[PDB]
C-alpha cells in the first residue's frame, strides 16, 4: 500500500495507439497528411 | 504530402467497453481513494488484474459516457497555475445531451447551470474561498477545438457551445 | 417549464484529424435520422491568464488532446513492475 500515481499514464499513450488503431480499422475515410 | 484515396465507406462506428488488464510482468495498482486527485500518494490502494470497464469515447470540450465521481465535483490538473494546462472535471451528476443530423443538440437549461455552479465552487484558485468565476467561450482555434465536436452514429458533429460556456458566478 | 439549452450543430465531412496533424474526408450522410443521447461525464477546460490571483477568473472550453480523455478514466491506475 501507500504507493505513488500521477499524471502520467498506465494505458493513457498505451489506449491512446489503441483507439488510434481502433479507428483506422473502423471509419476508413480518404486521408491527407503532411510529410 | 501523403494524399489516401481509400474506397471511403459508410459504416457506423460504435464503442466497445475496453477492458486493460496487466501487461505482462507487470501489475496494475488501482487507488482506491474514493475522491483521489490527480498526483499524490494514495493511501488506500490494491492490485487488479484488469482497470474497469472504459468506453473510449472520441470527442471535444465535453466528455461523454463516462466514469462519474462518486462524492463530490473533482477537478485535475498538471499544473492549476499554468493557464496553458488542461483543467480536467469529473462530475458529480450525468446530464444529456440528445443530438440529431438535424443539426442540434439539446440540453436541459436546469440540469446544466446546477453542475457550473459546482464546477464554479473549486475553479483554479483551488476550490478558492472565494473570488469571481467566469465561463465564456472558445477564445478560438480548429472547428473540432472551438465546438464540441464527436462523432455520432457514424458522423462527425460540430456543435456550437456558446450557450453552455457563457456565465458569471462568484 | 420545459426550457432546453438548444445547442447548434453541423455535420462536417472535411475535418482535422486527432489521430496526426492530418486532414480527412468522408462521405454525406445516407440515414435521415441520424440520433445519439449522450452522458455528459465531464468537462475539459482552460483559464484565461494575465489575471493571476485577482478577482476573477475566466474558463474556458477546451479538449484536443485525446490522451487528456482517456487520463480521466486511468487517472486513478499504475503500472507496476512484477516479479
Amino acid at each position: 500500500t501507500e504507493n505513488f500515481n500521477m499524471w502520467k499514464n498506465d494505458m493513457v499513450e498505451q489506449m491512446h495507439e489503441d483507439i488510434i488503431s481502433l479507428w483506422d480499422q473502423s471509419l476508413k475515410p480518404c486521408v491527407k497528411l503532411t510529410p | 504530402t501523403s494524399v489516401i484515396t481509400q474506397a471511403c465507406p459508410k459504416v457506423s462506428f460504435e464503442p466497445i467497453p475496453i477492458h486493460y488488464c496487466a501487461p505482462a510482468g507487470f501489475a496494475i495498482l488501482k487507488c482506491n481513494n474514493k475522491t483521489f486527485n490527480g498526483t499524490g500518494p494514495c493511501t488506500n490502494v490494491s492490485t487488479v488484474q484488469c482497470t474497469h470497464g472504459i468506453r473510449p469515447v472520441v470527442s471535444t470540450q465535453l466528455l461523454l459516457n463516462g466514469s462519474l465521481a462518486e462524492e463530490e465535483v473533482v477537478i485535475r490538473s498538471v499544473n492549476f497555475t499554468d493557464n496553458a494546462k488542461t483543467i480536467i472535471v469529473q462530475l458529480n451528476t450525468s446530464v444529456e445531451i440528445n443530438c440529431t443530423g438535424a443539426g442540434h443538440c439539446n440540453i436541459s437549461r436546469a440540469k446544466w447551470n446546477n453542475t457550473l455552479k459546482q464546477i464554479a465552487s473549486k475553479l483554479r484558485e483551488q476550490f478558492g474561498n472565494n473570488k469571481t468565476i467566469i465561463f465564456k467561450q472558445s477564445s478560438g482555434g480548429d472547428p473540432e477545438i472551438v465546438t464540441h465536436s464527436f462523432n455520432c452514429g457514424g458522423e462527425f458533429f460540430y456543435c456550437n457551445s456558446t450557450q453552455l460556456f457563457n456565465s458569471t458566478w462568484f | 417549464g420545459s426550457d432546453t439549452i438548444t445547442l447548434p450543430c453541423r455535420i462536417k465531412q472535411i475535418i482535422n484529424m486527432w489521430q496526426k496533424v492530418g486532414k480527412a474526408m468522408y462521405a454525406p450522410p445516407i440515414s435521415g435520422q441520424i440520433r445519439c443521447s449522450s452522458n455528459i461525464t465531464g468537462l475539459l477546460l482552460t483559464r484565461d491568464g494575465g489575471n493571476s490571483n485577482n478577482e476573477s477568473e475566466i474558463f474556458r472550453p477546451g479538449g484536443g488532446d485525446m490522451r487528456d480523455n482517456w487520463r480521466s478514466e486511468l487517472y486513478k491506475y499504475k503500472v507496476v513492475k512484477i516479479e
